[PDB]
Parts: C-alpha cells; structure tokens; sequence
C-alpha cells in the first residue's frame, strides 16, 4: 500500500493509491476513470524515461511520494 | 525556443563536458514536450549537429544520448523525420562493426521507430543484411527491433530489387522455428508480404519457399497451444493458397509432403466429424487451399457459362493416383461436413466449387466408395431452386456429372427426393442475366430430354391417408395410425410430404372450428392425443389422473417436420463500408412548414447531419440558434418539447438516428441526394356482492387459428411448417387444460425444439458489425424471435434483445464485450457519477432512482470517505440493496425470517425473509389501511424502476422470485390454476387438492338418475376426507393461513358446506393469486415501464428471466474448468506451486464460501452465464512483491475488482492458505480503501 | 487500561495499553494477539482515522473506549 502523485502540464496533483504489483495499464485505466482522458494518448514519465505497457511498477522501482508525469499526446 | 538556441550553441562547441551537459539537456527537454508546447522547435540545425556528434569513436557515453535525443524527437514531434532521416548511413556504419553493444541497441529502436514511415531509404541503405549480420548477440528486444526493421523494409519490394533478401533468407527460414511468439510473428509477416510482392514471378516464389520453409511453416501450423494468433494464422494461410495457385509446382509438392494430415487435424482434430469451432474467415481460407490444390476444371463444354457470371496437378494425377485418391478420401468427408454446417455466401460457394472439382476429377469406384454415408440429392434439389443465378447452375452440372458417371446408383434418388420435379419445373415454367437465363433453360430441357423421359408404395399410401383426414368426411382413428406408421417405421422424404397435402390437411384437422365439419374439435384434438401420446379416448376417461409416459412418435413427427422446414427454407442472410460510415456525413435541408408560419425561415442551407446523431441534436440547434423564439443563448439549452419535425405523414420520435428516419420515410441516393424535413412548434362489485369470480382463460385457443398471426409478414414457401410446428409446440405446453384431471408436465420439453439452420443463420446476422450500427436486421429474424422463439436458443434471444431493445452504443458495447476478435468501430457513452452513504442505503437509493433513474446514461456510484471508484462499487450497490429489500420489517413478502450469515456490526440481529421456492407478495383484504398500501406500493414501484435499470447497465441482481412472479410480468395472470399454489404454499395446496378430490365425486353421483331425493341428501352427507366431513372441518370464507381476508361480504357466518365448495375453492385461488395482489403489482408495472417497456420481454419465457436478471445457477468447480480461463502471469506461469494450491482449494467450497469469494473478488455474488469462461476479464492472478525480511507467508492477498487482478502471495502451505484466504474473504468486505 | 477493539463482524479484542502508546505499539498488539500485519490495518475512533505518529492522549481515548478496526485490502 503506497501512494503516489501524478501530475499533469497545466498543474494538478492526481493521489493514487496503489501497490507495488500494479501493471501500468490499469494505472492508466484508472487515470481515464478519473479525468476523462482515453488511456491511448497518456504517455507517463518516470526520472527523464518513457514508462511501457505490460510492465509493473516494481520493475522501475517506483516507491513512496514518487512524482510520475502526464503528458498528452494527440 | 530561447532555450533551444542556448543548447544549439551548446552542442555546437568544443569542451566535451559542455557537450555531455547540453545533450542531456536536450534529451530532458524532449521528453516532457508535445507537439503545442514544443512548437517552433528548430529541427534543421538541432538534427546536423546531433549527427555530426554521434559521428565520433573517442566515447562511449556521450552516443546513447545522441541516439536517444533523435529517438524522443520523432517520438514527440512526429513530422521532424524529414530532417531525422540523414544519419541512416551512421546508424548502419556503427551496426556494421560492433564495439558498445548498447550503442547498437538505440540504433535498433532508431531505425524501428524510422521504418514505419521510410523504408525504401533503409532498403536501398542495405540495411537489412547487416541488421541480422550480428543477430544471435543482441537481447530479446533489440531483436524484436531487428525483425520489425526487416519485415517493414520487405514491404514494398521490387523484382529488379532481390540481392537484398537472396543472402539472408536462410536465416529467416532457420529462425522461423522459434520458441518466442514476437520474432515468429514478424519473420511471417516478411514472409507473407514477399510471397505477396512477387506473387507474378514463379522463379522467384521458388526461390523464397525452396523446401525448408514449407516443412517449417507446417510444423509451426500444427503446435497446439498456438503460438500464432487468428490475424496471423487467416494471413500464413492465405499465403500457402497464393503460392499454390501462382505455381503449380509447389501445390504438387504439398500435395506429395501430406499436406493433407495437416488440413485434417486444422478442421476437424486429432488423428484418432466435431468441427472444433472456427471464425469464419479461417473456414474460407482453409477451403480456398483445398479448393485450389485441386486441379482446375476446363473452359469449354458444359462450363462455359461461368465466364458469364463473373498444369502439374493433372500431370500428377495421370501418374500414380494413389496420393490423389488418399486426398480425396481424406478430404470429402470435411468438405462436406463444412459445406452443411455454415451460413455465409463464401464458404458455400467455394465448397460447392471444391466440390465440383473433386467429383469432375475422380473416377466410378471413388465416388462410389466417397459418396455413401451421405445425402447429396437432398442437397441438390434444395439448391436448385434458389433465386441466386449461381447456385442453380452449379447444381445443374453436378447432375449432368453424376448422372454421366454413375447412372444406376443415381437414378432412384433422384425421383423420390424431387430433382426432376425441379428439373421439370425449369425447363417448362441487360444481357448477361438473358444470355444465362437461356442457358439454364437450354440445360434443364435437354437433361429431362434424355436422362428422364419415359417412366412408389410410400407416397401413394401416404395420399391414401391423408384424404381420409378431411374434414367433410368422417375418418375414425385408422388415418392416424396410418400416418404414424408411415412417420416412425419408413423411409419417407421431405418432398413426397410436400407432393402429397399433409401439412395444411393436418393444420385443418388441428385449428378448425366451423358448423360444415362432420367431427367437432375437442375429439379430433382427443383422437389426436390418444394416438401420438397416451392420452385416454374421448368419454373414456378414468376415474384416477392422465399420466402418460410414451411421447416417442410426437418427437419422431417434431422431427421430421424440422428436417422438413430446414430442407424446404429460402431465408437470407445479408453480410459484408465501415470506412466510408464513419468518414461521409449526411445532408439535409431544412424548409418550413406550409400550413403553420410562427418561427423564421430558413436560408442557411446544408444543416451539418452527423449519420449517428438524433433528432433531440437537431431540436437543441434549433433552439439555439434562435429560430425557437415565437447570438448563441444557453438559458433555453439547459424534458419539455418546444419545436417538433415531421417528414411526410410520418411522425419522427425523439429516440431515432437521422440515417434511419431518411432511409425509412424518404441506398445510393441516402448519400448523394438532398432531403427535407419540416419543423413546427408543439360499476356494481359482483365478486364481493354476489360471489362470482372470473372464467379461468385457455391459452392454447388463441395458439389454435389456421391463418397466419398478424405479426408475420414474409413470403417463403416454408410458412405452413412454420405453423404447424407453433400449434403442436402449444399442444405440447397446454395439454391438461383440456381435461379435467392431470399433471402438469410438458409431453416434449422445448429444448428439443431447436433447429439446427434458423440458428446459425441467426448467430452469423448477428455478428456483422455494419447491420448492428445502423439497424438493417431482416424483418423475419425479429418476426420470429417474437412468434416462434422455440427454434432459437437462450443466447441468441439474448443477444437479440440486447441489439434491438436499446440504442446502438449499447449495442456496440454488448458486441464488442462477446467478440473480441474485432475503420475501426469505436462506441461513445456518457455516465453519471452520484456518491452514497452506507447508513440509510434504500432512502439515498430511492433518491437515485428517482432522479437518474429513467436516463439514458452509465450510472456510476462512488461513496463518502472511500477512494474506490469504477465497476466494482457499481455492482456493490446492487449486490446491497437487492438484500436489502427482503427484511421482515418492511412485510412485502411470503415466507420465514431467519438470519443471515457473517454479517456486518449492525446487520446482525437482523431479520430477513426466505423462502425455498421463491418470493411472492401477501394479500391485502378490504380493510387495509391507506397508508400500508401506499407505502407498499411505492417500494415496489422503486423495485420495478431498479430492475429495469439494471437491465439496461448490463448489471446483474440478487432477488430470487418465483414463477409466478414472472407469470404476472409477462401478463399472463388469467391463466393461474391450483398447481401454481405449489409454488406459493405448499401446506394449503394439498387441501385444496384433497378437497378437489371431493367435488368430483360429488357430481358423479349426482350424475346417477336412478336415485331419490333422500338417498341423494343421505350420500351427500355421507361424503368424507380422511375420517372427517366437510361439516366436521368446520371452515368459514376466510383465506385460510391469514384469519383477516374475507372472501366475500359476511364470510364469517357463512360454514363451508357440501352444497356450496365449489365456490369456495375458487374463490381462494382468486384470492390467493389474483385479486389480494393487484395493486402491488400494477405499481410495478407503471415503475418498470418508466424506463423502457415490458413488451421486448417477448422473446423469453417464465423460467428464462432468472438467468437474464439474476446469475448463472450454482455448480461445483473443478480443476478442469478453472485452468481454462484463468489466466496466471507475473511470477506465477502455468503448472506452478500457488496456483495448484489455488486451483484445488476453490473446487472445494459449499457455495457460501464460493458466494464470499466471489463478492470479494469480483464484487457480486453472482457469475454471468456460462460460468468463467464469460468473464470478460479473465481471473489474472500474479505473484505479490515482499522484501527480505518479512516473510511472504504472514501477509493477505490482495485484489483489484475492476479488473479480476487478484495478487497472492507464495505460501509455504495449503493449511495457511486456507486460513489466510478466509479472513480476506471474510473480514475484509465492504470497503475500497485502496484505489 | 484494557481498550477494546472491535471487528468487523462480531469480534471484540481486549488490549492493554499504556498512556503515552503510539498507534504502532497498539496495531504490533493487535498483530501479535490476532495476525493480522501492521501495515493492513486501520484504526477509526469515533468517526475519525486514527493517524500515526501521535498517542492514544491526543485523541481523548480513556479506559473501556471501543476502537473500530477496518482492513486495507480491497480496491
């Protein structure tokens, strides 16, 4: 049980509340059931990276209070 | 910008500490940025400075950031590869000789993410022999690269282009028997697009198969589980049917490398005919291969029509034939088990034409010893008369065939199955339509001319009893025996029933009712009984209870009468557009009315006409706009009707697409043509006096009528079938309402009712995505779905409702959710999210369902101090409130109060109803306070609004009623007899039935004439039930069980006696199921008809609407089953230790454990039918992530209910898991505290 | 000083407890006396979240006090 922050360009502080074994497509999920975005044009970054699909987050050593990023594409 | 300058003069300098910073400065600005933000970005001096940096050897640091800097610039702006593509020659000069081997690695992911767009630059670079030069020392990623980069650049190849691919083709072949599913998937998809590029040179298809790569491909094709996916398997497939046609070489190859076992074991299984189940393109690719391994039939003769309605084999087959003779021997059979099995104008055609080959091809002894456990005249004479110009003909040269080659055999069939019939009726009954027309006359003359020229105990006999069933003359019992006879114990055709009248004569004998006929109805419908079932002659009734046992010669009639409508059915199934749906819009024009001018005129023109949108759209654009008024204004915007649309003398609903409302009321011209649409602004109580209820209804008498329900429209030569079947399907249902005496029990239950054509024809309409987006569902699909729903199964009257009860988005939705195989169809729904409190649950539920309850959107709901949100509290609140609705307190229904199990704080003490044959609602007399029917109305008006919701969301409830309950939603309340008190009270309906067992012999002896007045009274009186009379039961005209519900006016002074029981009896069935529960049951109807109405349950029946609202029934799990549709990955592949573990504890439960395991996962009680396997998201269960030092054993699992992830811990033992899986399940429910 | 805490369903744990206690000590109690680990946990007195990283003081929770405990487990 971790929470983390994912943050968007025009400034917001999105608290999710998840687990290390989570893939990153239900976070994506997730994200869209929150905002509205689709989960295709979400495109997550991670210390200077692009984050993938069918991934979990324990393979990027994602911890607690760890900031992701939401960028859009179109 | 301002920053992008800074770092170009960053990068263009001479301290490498300076150009190490600036590149990663760049790479970090890359990333965040986007095609907005990072407008005005400059790419014609960033990218020649980024390449002259990576042109060095001195570092191996600062070139994984020069790659991944170009990388990220096409990743974000994806225009900058016009600029990018300058440095392939770099890229390919460092893969050419390898010194950091991640350095190699970018350049991989470069180059594949350049491809997509340009590869006729990497093609002519040479990329594509050194990319695989050093392709065994890489990782699996960069090989994965590597094999994109190579089928993307064999693309768009060249004949005059070949040294490219000649050298390393062998590598391809060698690795094409790989054991990982990403580079099998790209090395086919290379091999597929050359085989496709050089399709017109045989030399070089040679050159590419040789004779490796087929052994290859057909190992890979065999290898169950597959490793290919369906996409990929239809595309290898296809591959193989081009190489063949192109060369016939290679098919000779195949043909002598028994190609045949392989097509065998991909149609049918196993080398030990059950079909396994494929998707249709599949079944035509793989009958496209068997057809064009074949040899090809010649131009001239009898052929050469089929140029109007559009060798090496043969070599072979001259030489030894024993290869051929094995292919046909071992290909025949699926052949023609494929050509009876599927619908579709495809796969029949190229069968038919498959066929013709292998019939043209072999010799007398092969047809002879193919063609004998099978039934092709029936086949013929079926296809031939058909209206489709293609069909008739290649029946007429499949007779000429058979006929040549086998007279004797095929010559006895053929007239008693009706070919010459057909023949016959052809041959005596803006060119090319003439020129075949001729030709198909020509034919069928001279092949009755000579074959069937100058010329049978079975259909004489059979006219002989059929033209004693008339009804102008007496025919006693000796035609029926006759005909079932003739039906059970011959070899009768389906032609010779429709030669000699039996269908019609016997649909008169049936339904006929009139004052001419010499027979009345109730004894021909008696004869009729006692001959087909063991019903007892008329006035021969015994004194004990009609309980037949034989029903076989009523099944072998049911039978053949659907062999016979399967045989004899025309019907036609329209598939094939979606590109040019969702790109083309419509046009329209807007003129107003004549007769009424308030509002302004148009002049604007075109109106912007979307195919999909709704009028309500139109509607809000005219308010908008100002024309609704007797600047773009909202007040009007933010339900009352203003304005209203016409078209001709056709009102246009609200809940209508443009598309449907041009193409019904006013094709090529839908879409090319202008319309216009006009606008313009909007009793003395003998029940309780006298005593008399209502006449008990006989369903079976409206079922009993010879013309055609108003309901049916179509024309097809099967209509008669149609309607016997439908009277002898109510005969079966309603039987013992015709006697006075008997048990309810159907004679053949409606399972086997099924036809085994109508149904696939059914499932095949309902799965082209075109026809459920627009709504062009044939009229006799839903005609029949709503008068004769016992040909089709459960599933698909499902998924009927669901297409045609609602909106199309649903309908997306619902096809999407059952087939995920699939200008791309993409559905759009709105959704409202409310949020509650788990403390006054029904007042805030009855709150939503009045306010949102009736709309046209997903209902989402969320709670207060919870972060859980999505599908999973949806379902919570639904799983809750349908408990909630059967507490004692509120005294709805019937039944005990007991006590749940492992409640909550609160919940326990807490007393709720159950019963163990369902729920029905208790009676009201006619002193009832106001204010208790009041309040029971409403919460049953709130259950009706929450029922129809739910059936609309796709969401599943758990309420178990009765049927009954059913009975009364379906409107069919007028036909409830005393066995329907069985499954309300099982104590008072063994009196009833005691008493019942009285009343007849009563009127037995009073029937006797020979007797007095006294000795009448004396045995009247005499009459006794189990010691005690009538009088000594002491009874009164209170509805027993409840002291308080007066039968009639003074039915407390009023004894039950002999001379007045009959009444009585009556009287409390009313009571019981009629009259004391009308009220409570109207207010559900007006709740449940505020969302959309009853009249689309018609495709169901009473005993079906458990599995549509409630879950499947409940069964026990088994391993079998759960490692099919379970899915384990992350750390838990197949065949492990926790999921054996798992696998046996589930399949041990007592369906309380599996309830609680089920709500704890899922977040219902209850499973959709078909059990796991019709999870939408299969049960993923994957291995939780734990640290060093606490131990993975002391902790709980974990699940996420949106999407069945389930996450377990490795156990050390099947004892803790037990335990730890229990308290989980049990302890932790009712909470979304993590999401 | 013997505070009871309560299940979900019906169970009712006794604990002793010190004054000056933070909430780690009470829910390392609770996982000692019942199994369940101190990270799943969740304790609620009256109708609030008991945070950590205070005492049992703080919160005015005195002797023969009913704590609610709740497990953090589904999503």
């Amino acid at each position: 049980p971790m929470q983390i922050f994912v943050k968007t360009l025009t400034g917001k502080t999105i608290t999710l509340e998840v687990e290390p074994s989570d893939t990153i497509e239900n976070v994506k999920a997730c994200i869209q059931d929150k905002e509205g975005i689709p989960p295709d044009q979400q495109r997550l970054i991670f210390a200077g990276k692009q984050l993938e699909d069918g991934r979990t987050l324990s393979d990027y050593n994602i911890q607690k209070e760890s900031t992701l990023h939401l960028v859009l594409r179109l | 910008s301002s920053k992008a300058q800074q770092l170009l003069q960053g990068l263009q300098a001479s301290d490498e500490s300076q150009q190490l910073q600036a590149v990663i400065e760049m790479c970090q600005l890359l990333v965040m940025g986007n095609e907005e933000t990072l407008g005005g970005f400059p790419v014609k001096s960033v990218v020649p400075a980024l390449i002259t940096l990576l042109q060095m050897e001195h570092n191996f640091d600062i070139m994984n950031h020069a790659c991944r800097a170009l990388t990220y610039m096409m990743e974000a702006l994806p225009r900058s590869s016009a600029v990018v593509v300058d440095a392939i020659p770099v890229f390919l000069e460092k893969l050419q000789v390898i010194q950091c081997i991640d350095v190699a690695e970018q350049a991989l992911t470069a180059l594949e993410m350049l491809s997509r767009r340009h590869s006729k630059a990497i093609l002519q670079a040479g990329g594509l022999a050194d990319c695989l030069l050093y392709l065994e020392f890489f990782s699996i990623n960069a090989q994965r690269n590597a094999l994109a980069i190579a089928a993307n650049c064999c693309q768009s190849i060249t004949p005059d282009e070949f040294h490219f691919v000649a050298d390393s083709l062998p590598l391809l072949t060698q690795r094409l028997t790989h054991q990982d599913k990403k580079s099998v998937e790209s090395t086919c998809l290379c091999f597929a697009r050359l085989v496709d590029n050089f399709q017109h040179e045989e030399n070089l298809l040679q050159q590419v198969a040789s004779k490796d790569l087929l052994t290859n491909v057909q190992q890979l094709l065999v290898v169950t589980p597959p490793i290919l996916s369906s996409g990929m398997f239809i595309m290898v497939v296809r591959m193989f049917s081009l190489m063949c046609s192109n060369c016939p070489t290679l098919a000779v190859q195949l043909m002598k490398q028994n190609i045949a076992e392989t097509l065998h074991f991909l149609l049918c299984g196993a080398s030990n005919i059950d079909l396994v189940p494929r998707s249709p393109q599949e079944l035509y690719e793989l009958t496209s291969l068997i057809c064009e391994l074949m040899p090809c039939l010649p131009k001239e003769g009898i052929f050469a029509v089929d140029t109007m309605l559009k060798d090496a084999r043969a070599q072979l087959m001259k030489e030894d034939p024993e290869l051929a003779k094995s292919f046909i021997k071992t290909l025949f059979g699926v052949l023609y088990e494929v050509y009876s099995s599927s619908a579709g104008p495809a796969v029949r055609h190229k069968c038919l034409r498959a066929i013709l080959r292998i019939i043209y091809f072999a010799d007398a002894e092969l047809l002879k010893d193919v063609l004998k456990n099978h039934a092709v005249s029936s086949h013929i004479a079926s296809m031939l008369s058909s209206q489709d110009l293609k069909i008739v003909v290649g029946a007429l040269q499949m007779a000429e065939i058979l006929m040549q080659k086998l007279p004797d055999i095929f010559s006895v069939y053929f007239r008693r199955e009706g070919v010459m019939h057909q023949v016959k009726h052809l041959a005596e009954s803006s060119n090319n339509r003439e020129k075949i027309k001729g030709w198909i006359k020509e034919q069928a003359h001279k092949f009755v001319e000579r074959y069937f020229s100058s010329e049978l105990n079975v259909l004489q006999r059979l006219c002989a009893a059929t033209e004693q069933l008339n009804l102008q003359v007496d025919g006693g019992a000796e035609c029926l025996v006759e005909i079932r006879s003739i039906v059970s114990e011959s070899d009768v055709s389906s032609f010779e029933i429709q030669h000699s009248g039996f269908v019609k004569q016997l649909l008169l004998y049936l339904t006929s009712k009139s004052e001419k006929d010499a027979v009345s109805r109730e004894i021909r419908l008696k004869r009729f009984l006692h001959v087909f079932f063991s019903s007892p002659l008329p006035g021969e009734e015994p004194i004990g209870r009609v309980e037949p046992v034989g029903n076989a010669p009523l099944l072998a009639l049911v039978h053949k009468m659907n062999n016979c409508l399967s045989q004899m059915e025309q019907f036609p199934v329209k598939v094939h557009a979606l590109k040019f749906f969702n790109t083309h819009q419509l046009k329209c024009q807007l003129q107003r009315h004549p007769d009424c001018a308030n509002v302004k005129q148009w002049k604007g023109g075109p109106v912007k006409i979307d195919p999909l949108a709704l009028v309500q759209a139109i509607e809000r654009y005219l308010v908008v706009r100002g024309y609704g008024r007797v600047e773009i204004d909202e007040s009007l915007a933010a339900v009352r009707h203003r304005l209203q649309f016409y078209i001709g003398e056709h009102l246009l609903p609200y809940n209508m697409t443009v598309y449907q409302a041009v193409r019904q009321f006013s094709r090529a011209g839908i879409w090319t043509k202008t319309h216009t649409i006009w606008y313009k602004p909007v009793k003395h109580d003998e029940l309780w006096h006298d005593g008399v209820c209502p006449s008990v209804s006989n369903p079976l008498e409206v079922y009993l009528i010879p013309t055609p329900p108003e309901n049916i429209t179509f024309e097809d030569p099967s209509l008669d079938v149609i309607l016997l079947l439908r009277v002898l399907h109510a005969i079966s249902r309603y039987w013992y309402y015709l006697y006075d005496n008997a048990m309810c029990k159907e004679i053949i239950p409606t399972s086997e009712f099924i036809n085994s054509k109508l149904t696939a024809k059914a499932n095949r309409q309902l799965q082209d995505p075109l026809v459920i987006m627009t709504g062009n569902i044939p009229t006799w699909l839903t005609e029949l779905g709503k008068t004769c729903p016992f040909f089709f199964p459960f599933d698909t009257r499902q998924m009927l409702f669901y297409v045609t009860a609602f909106d199309r988005d649903r309908a997306m939705q619902r096809l999407l959710d059952t087939n995920p195989e699939i200008s791309r169809v993409a559905p759009r729904l709105d959704r409202k999210k409310r949020t509650v409190n788990r403390e006054e649950l029904l007042k805030q539920a009855e709150s939503v369902m009045q306010d949102l309850g009736s709309s046209r959107a997903m209902l989402e709901i969320q709670y207060e101090n919870e972060v859980g949100t999505g599908l999973g509290p949806t379902l919570e609140f639904y799983a809750l409130v349908s408990q909630e609705l059967q507490r004692a307190d509120l005294g709805l229904w019937r039944g005990e109060e007991v006590t749940l199990s492992n409640p909550k704080g609160s919940q326990e003490g807490t007393k709720y109803i159950q019963n163990l044959q369902g729920l029905f609602a208790l009676p009201f007399g006619r002193t009832a306070k106001p204010a208790h029917i009041a309040k029971v109305k409403m919460k049953f008006r709130f259950l009706g609004k929450l029922m129809a919701k739910a059936i609309m969301d796709f969401r599943l409830v758990d309420l178990p009623l009765g049927l009954p309950f059913y009975k009364w939603m379906l409107r069919q309340e007028t036909s409830l007899t005393s066995h329907d008190l069985f499954d309300i009270d099982p104590v008072v309906a063994r009196s009833v039935y005691h008493l019942e067992d009285i009343v007849r012999q009563k009127k037995r002896l009073e029937q006797d004439k020979s007797q007095t007045k006294e000795s009448l009274q004396y045995a009247l009186e005499t009459l006794t039930m189990n010691g005690c009379s009538v009088e000594d039961l002491g009874l009164d005209f209170t509805l027993p069980g409840f002291p308080n519900i007066e039968l009639k006016k003074g039915g407390k002074d009023i004894p039950v006696t002999i001379h007045n029981l009959e009444e009585y009896l009556r009287l409390v069935i009313f009571w019981a199921l009629n009259e004391g529960v009308s009220r409570q049951f109207d207010s559900f109807r007006d709740g449940f008809e505020s969302v959309f109405p009853l009249s689309h349950l018609q495709y169901f029946y009473p005993e079906e609407l458990d599995q549509l609202l409630c879950g499947s029934k409940a069964d026990t799990w088994d391993a079998k089953t759960l490692m099919e549709c379970c899915r384990p990955d992350h750390g838990y592949t197949h065949d492990s230790r926790a999921v054996k573990f798992l696998f046996e504890i589930l399949s041990s439960f007592d369906n309380e454990q599996q309830r609680l395991f089920l709500q704890f996962v899922t977040g219902s009680p209850r499973l959709p039918v078909g059990g796991f396997r019709s999870l939408n998201p299969p049960l993923t269960i994957v291995r939780k992530t734990f640290e060093s030092t606490e131990n993975p054993d002391d902790f709980l699992p974990s699940v996420m209910t949106c999407v069945n992830y389930l996450k377990l811990p490795d156990y050390s033992s099947i004892e803790i898991m037990r335990e730890k899986l229990l308290i989980a399940a049990r302890e932790g429910q009712q909470s979304f505290h993590l999401s």
